[PDB]
């Protein structure tokens, strides 16, 4: 058994001035709503501000890649559609392995607009962050950005830019497995 | 591992947290040391048995606590009465659990308890016994583990290897055994040996033991849970009980003895069938009729025993039978009530309360 | 169904920022409507689901011997079957549950009436002045210290198009608008127009009480990240949640009697209702109602002398048979009867489980408080008059605020007084030497170094006790930590001349390490200048006390454990965080104690090449905002060392 996906949002990454590929996410709009609704709204840019032309500001190797802060580039901003912060909904799902998306927070009940794509099984973050997605396709592209040259502050030397980001409708919610990738 | 065990006088030398003892046992097992690992694994088993015995003793006073009659004005507010009784029972439990030596150590995590209920340590125990020239104990541990997991290929290979050795053919014993199962086996042997009084006495001794074990197991299923959602009052205390009920449903089937590799289906019905036959063969119908009525109660759709009951009813003025010796025994009625109520509650709960946001992967 | 209010509020705020007046007015009105719609839906579902499935109580069912194992199971099954039926009804009625929850900032914004400020600005810019003055009056009543809205109301008053009765309040509860108006009419020697208003106030009070009691069945309140270590059984979790719900239901009598125009809730609300009613009825000429109201007031306070005199006068004027014929009102009887049982249950829970409860009523008899709880209240009362006598002697022997609330006994032997408040350039400041010896310095340092496996690690006393129980850290170190925390609490309470008992809020054993690989060009402090009560805004030289900050803390104390490092000095700063006022040098045995208000902004300098070990302690004077982990720690210590 596993959770059911309901929506699919896709990204189009770019390191430097060279196309790399496309990452397609699978979001659980029934297990944890109001967190998918934030991610979907920012992806399509319904309310003006969105993830377009954003940047990944933490490329910590063998741990995770974190991005989504569009207010400023240093990684200490970000606002959601429900004001500024909104509380954690439920910790039903865990970081089962690589390619699982979750909401990065700076305390308790401080969900904003920053996420991170897990790359190794982080069992010590369970019960602290809320997981709302899974990387369905393009698992070889997320590993391209991770192996880029980075300085001491974990900021990549070459900028990573989300060129495009949209949304694909799903006609029939299909379950997935809690294994990896 | 259980010969030198006493719940009251437990040696204070080996009182350690269960998790620490298990960790030391596993660490020494991986370090190619055998005797010390055997001792530590046995100590961990004894600690688990002590923990279960202590938890099954502090639920004896609290449940059997006749509540005092309250004031006159309190009778008009039922919610306050119910939850005041709940607070008093919780207070009694909390006070009682502070006096026992097994509750003053570091309590184990849920995954370790789940592993212990799955009889996992017995694999290590049998291998360590084998590597220490303890073939009878090794085969006993292998058989004990096989009793719970009838689908483990490695255990079949090991057990077949054990049978190949000479002499190791009559030491097949269960390390985790219960009194009622032994009493039932002795009663069955006596009944097959055309002995009636001994069989009747053994069955009548075995029934209350099974009921006591059943109610202790039911009481031991109301444990903690893992917090992952934050709902309202009723909606959150109606999920803890759903998990508790999922645990409770399997207590009846986790206690049934296994004979010949096949669990004896309809345990209580078989007990009452044996009792009815034995009582009838002695022409003591005063006790024979209620056993037949109870067997009807547990198995409604029968053929031969219904015609039996017809014979008893129509010929009631032949041996002497009042209108009261035609009703089931109170214990059978209570058992039927509890089992049917739990099944009905689970059937109702898995349609209106359980969430539907997970499916089957294809 | 109805979209979440916070999304609509965000849309309206954005529209206000851009300058789209129709957008902001539409969004704010939609948000205000949706909040009330959701509240009404919750109330309706809860009331209907409670009315559909009554508890109905268990029958007589004598226990009987030798059959007491299955009877308990049957009783539990009945109780949980009823519970499951009610839960199913609620799950069917409510629907999607994500829309009923919102952050604390949004709730605070809705409590302070900010949409009405936005709406009044928008309505003025839209030329709809009547609604503009209505919104301005609503906001002004919400916040009485706002002078700009008073000026705006005056400007609206100068321009024609309104009246004095045109002003309307759209947020205050109906039972509160009728009480004040009736009281004002009665104070103007006009009893004829005062009685119907007070009667309507009583009716609406009972209705609003029954409505507010049905909204207290909410989620359990874990202490931050303490839901990951929660190991309560079924029947303990049920009682924890029920006790919290009962506390919330009992804390509504102090919410229905509070108005934003005042800084203090009304005293004895319902008995005051009956007192004004009986006075007005006597003034009018109606006498049976007067004696009935006097009796139903003496029901609550049966030892009053003025009301007894009034009742005696009324009875003397009337006949004995009539005065014996009429009694109190039944609604007050039922209200008091239910509240007494709830109070009894809460006092039992406080006595046994150590869950605090502060009585919101003054008419509660002494027969509902247990015997052990009664002695503690007596000792707390005696120490209040002993401290008061000490203060009077100092004043009669005579900067007042620096002599009558400082200079305590310092009970424990071996403690000196290095610097008082005068030498620290401020008020409510102290520095003490030699609270603990060097052996305890080493013990605590090793306890906080072993438990670890700039940087930062802190361990609380409860976690230290649990780790000592498991076997990772020594147990005597945890016991010593417990003892030193209690000793510092007692010393701090005694020095500052406190009469109300001082409770615990938080404790923390911190350890700061400086990494020398990133020591090149570090121009920031280890701890920025802050205030433990407010949240600081140095741009305007003021703080605001809000939920994002722990506003319930009253006193602070810091105890140091070593003195071999570079930097790490503790310094006090004035309101603008640029000028140092005092500085202390860490050595173990030093205790820095101060009040955590806005008069003592502090900070920690940068730590380079060493370790800084210290214990940080914060105390409260409010028994409700106490530490919930100290009861469990005390229970652990009781059963570990004196079992
Ligand atoms: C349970 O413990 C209490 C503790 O005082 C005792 O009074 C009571 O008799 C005990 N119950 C049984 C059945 O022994
Ligand atoms: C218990 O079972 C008997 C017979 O099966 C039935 O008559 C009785 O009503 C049941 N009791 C309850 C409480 O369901
Ligand atoms: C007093 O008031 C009640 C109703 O409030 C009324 O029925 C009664 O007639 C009044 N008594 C007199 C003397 O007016
Ligand atoms: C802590 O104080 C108690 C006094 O109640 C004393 O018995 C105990 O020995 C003390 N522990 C340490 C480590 O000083
Ligand atoms: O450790 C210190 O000196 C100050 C700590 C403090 O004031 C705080 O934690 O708010
Ligand atoms: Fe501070």
């Amino acid at each position: 058994k596993g959770p059911k996906v309901t929506v699919k949002v896709y990204f189009d990454l770019r390191i430097g001035d060279e196309d790399v590929g496309r990452v397609i996410f699978g979001l659980f709009g029934k297990t944890v709503p109001k967190t998918v609704d934030n991610f979907v709204a920012l992806a399509t840019g319904e309310k003006g501000f969105g993830y377009k032309n954003s940047k990944f500001h933490r490329v910590i190797k063998d741990f995770m890649i974190q991005g989504g802060d569009f207010t400023r580039g240093d990684g200490t901003g970000g606002k959601s559609i429900y004001g500024e912060r909104f509380p954690d909904e439920n910790f039903k799902l865990k970081h089962y392995g690589p390619g699982w998306v979750s909401m990065a927070n700076a305390g308790k009940d401080t969900n904003g607009s920053q996420f991170f794509i897990t790359t190794v099984k982080t069992a010590w973050l369970d019960g602290k962050h809320v997981v709302f997605g899974k990387v369905l396709e393009g698992m070889e592209v997320v590993r391209k950005v991770e192996s880029t040259k980075t300085d001491s502050r974990d900021k990549p030397l070459k900028d990573v830019i989300i060129a495009d980001c949209g949304k694909i409708e799903v006609e029939k919610p299909f379950a997935i497995a809690k294994e990896a990738a | 591992q259980y010969e030198r065990y006493s719940f009251r006088s437990f040696p204070r030398d080996e009182l350690m947290p269960l998790e620490s003892a298990y960790r030391h046992a596993l660490d020494k097992y991986s370090g190619e040391h055998w005797a010390e690992s055997v001792g530590y694994l046995e100590i961990s088993l004894r600690l688990h048995r002590l923990l279960r015995d202590s938890e099954a003793f502090c639920h004896r006073n609290c449940s059997a606590a006749p509540q005092p009659e309250p004031a006159a004005g309190l009778a008009s507010y039922p919610e306050l009465r119910l939850f005041g009784g709940l607070l008093r029972r919780a207070h009694c439990l909390k006070r009682c659990k502070q006096g026992l030596p097994a509750f003053r150590q570091s309590q184990p995590s849920r995954e370790v308890l789940a592993d212990f209920q799955r009889r996992e340590p017995y694999k290590f125990l049998q291998f360590a016994y084998f590597k220490a020239n303890n073939l009878p104990k090794a085969i006993a541990a292998a058989h004990t583990f096989l009793l719970k997991h009838p689908d483990d290929e490695m255990m079949k290979r090991n057990m077949a290897y054990y049978k190949s050795l000479p002499g190791a053919e009559d030491y097949i014993k269960d390390l985790e055994t219960k009194s009622y199962e032994s009493l039932f086996i002795r009663a069955v042997r006596a009944y097959n040996g055309e002995n009636w009084r001994t069989s009747i006495t053994d069955m009548e001794l075995a029934l209350p033991d099974f009921f006591k074990a059943f109610y202790e197991c039911l009481a031991a299923c109301e444990g903690s849970r893992e917090i992952k959602d934050f709902k309202d009052f009723y909606l959150s205390i109606a999920d803890h009980y759903v998990e508790v009920l999922e645990c409770k449903i399997q207590c009846e089937e986790n206690l049934t003895p296994v004979i010949g590799g096949y669990p004896v289906e309809k345990f209580v019905a078989t007990m009452y069938h044996y009792l009815q036959f034995a009582y009838y063969k002695l022409n003591d119908l005063k006790n024979a009729a209620p056993c037949a009525v109870s067997y009807l109660l547990f198995d409604q759709n029968d053929k031969v025993m219904q015609q039996n009951l017809v014979y008893y009813q129509y010929h009631r003025d032949t041996w002497g039978l009042s209108d009261e010796h035609f009703q089931p025994r109170p214990e059978a009625v209570q058992f039927f009530n509890v089992t049917t109520l739990q099944k009905e509650l689970y059937d109702f709960a898995k349609e209106n309360i359980m969430d539907d946001d997970e499916g089957e992967v294809v | 169904g109805m979209v979440t209010p916070d999304l609509l509020f965000a849309e309206g705020t954005a529209a206000y920022a851009r300058g789209d007046w129709p957008g902001v007015v539409l969004s704010m009105e939609r948000a205000l409507r949706s909040r009330a719609a959701l509240r009404a839906l919750r109330l309706r579902c809860r009331t209907q689901c409670a009315a559909d499935f009554p508890w109905e109580l268990d029958p007589d069912w004598s226990p009987s011997p030798a059959q007491a194992s299955g009877a308990a199971a049957l009783r539990d099954l009945s109780f949980f079957g009823g519970l499951l039926r009610r839960a199913a009804c609620l799950r069917r009625c409510l629907g999607p549950p994500a829309a009923h929850s919102l952050s604390e900032e949004m709730e605070l914004e809705f409590r302070k009436r900010s949409p009405y400020n936005y709406l009044q600005v928008a309505y003025f810019k839209i030329n709809k002045l009547e609604k503009a003055v209505a919104a301005a009056h609503t906001f002004f009543v919400g916040n009485p210290e706002h002078m700009e809205m008073q000026q705006n109301l005056d400007y609206y008053q100068t321009m024609s198009g309104v009246k004095e009765a045109d002003f309307k309040d759209l947020e205050t509860q109906p039972h509160m608008q009728e009480f004040r108006l009736g009281v004002r009419l009665y104070s103007e020697e006009q009893p004829q127009e005062a009685v119907p208003h007070l009667e309507a106030a009583l009716q609406e009070y009972f209705v609003a009480y029954e409505e507010c009691r049905a909204l207290c069945e909410g989620p359990y309140d874990y202490d931050g990240y303490n839901y990951l270590e929660y190991n309560a059984d079924l029947f303990q979790a049920i009682t924890d949640h029920y006790i919290q719900v009962l506390n919330c239901k009992q804390n509504c009598v102090t919410e229905l009697a509070s108005h934003p125009s005042r800084e203090k809730p009304f005293e004895d609300f319902l008995p005051s209702h009956y007192n004004y009613l009986q006075f007005a009825y006597y003034n009018i000429g109606n006498y049976t109602q007067a004696v009935e109201c006097a009796k139903t007031y003496l029901l609550f306070f049966p030892n009053d002398e003025v009301m007894n005199q009034n009742l005696a006068y009324y009875a003397a004027m009337l006949g004995e048979e009539h005065t014996r014929s009429i009694g109190p009102r039944e609604s007050a009887k039922e209200y008091r009867q239910r509240s007494l049982l709830e109070k009894e249950l809460l006092f039992f829970a406080y006595d046994v489980f150590g869950i605090p409860f502060v009585d919101p009523d003054s008419w509660t008899p002494e027969e509902v408080i247990p015997k052990r709880l009664q002695e503690k209240q007596k000792s707390e009362r005696e120490t209040a008059v002993r401290i008061s006598q000490e203060i009077g002697n100092l004043m009669k022997e005579i900067d007042v605020s620096r002599l009558t609330r400082e200079g305590g006994p310092l009970l424990y032997e071996g403690i000196s007084l290095t610097m008082n408040s005068k030498l620290l350039n401020g008020s409510q400041r102290v520095v003490m030497d030699g609270v603990i010896s060097d052996h305890e310095c080493q013990e605590l340092q090793r306890l906080t170094n072993v438990a670890a496996t700039e940087k930062f690690y802190g361990v609380t006393v409860f976690k230290a006790l649990k780790l000592g129980q498991e076997g990772k850290v020594p147990l005597q170190s945890a016991h010593l930590y417990y003892n030193v925390t209690e000793k510092v609490r007692r010393i701090m309470e005694s020095y500052f001349r406190l009469d109300t008992p001082l409770y615990f809020s938080y404790s923390h054993l911190v350890c700061r390490t400086a990494i020398e690989e990133v020591q090149a060009e570090r121009k920031d402090d280890s701890h920025p200048v802050h205030v433990d009560n407010c949240i600081l805004n140095a741009e305007t030289l003021v703080c605001v006390k809000e939920p994002p900050a722990y506003t319930f803390r009253d006193y602070s104390a810091i105890l140091y454990l070593n003195g071999d490092f570079d930097g790490g000095n503790f310094y006090f700063t004035e309101l603008d965080a640029k000028t140092v006022t005092a500085e202390v040098q860490p050595q173990c045995g030093r205790a820095v104690g101060f009040s955590s208000g806005t008069e003592n902004p502090h900070g920690v300098k940068a730590v380079t090449r060493g370790q800084r070990c210290a214990i940080a302690l914060w105390f409260t004077l409010d028994p409700r905002h106490s530490e919930r982990d100290r009861v469990q720690a005390d229970d652990l210590v009781k059963m570990l060392f004196s079992p």
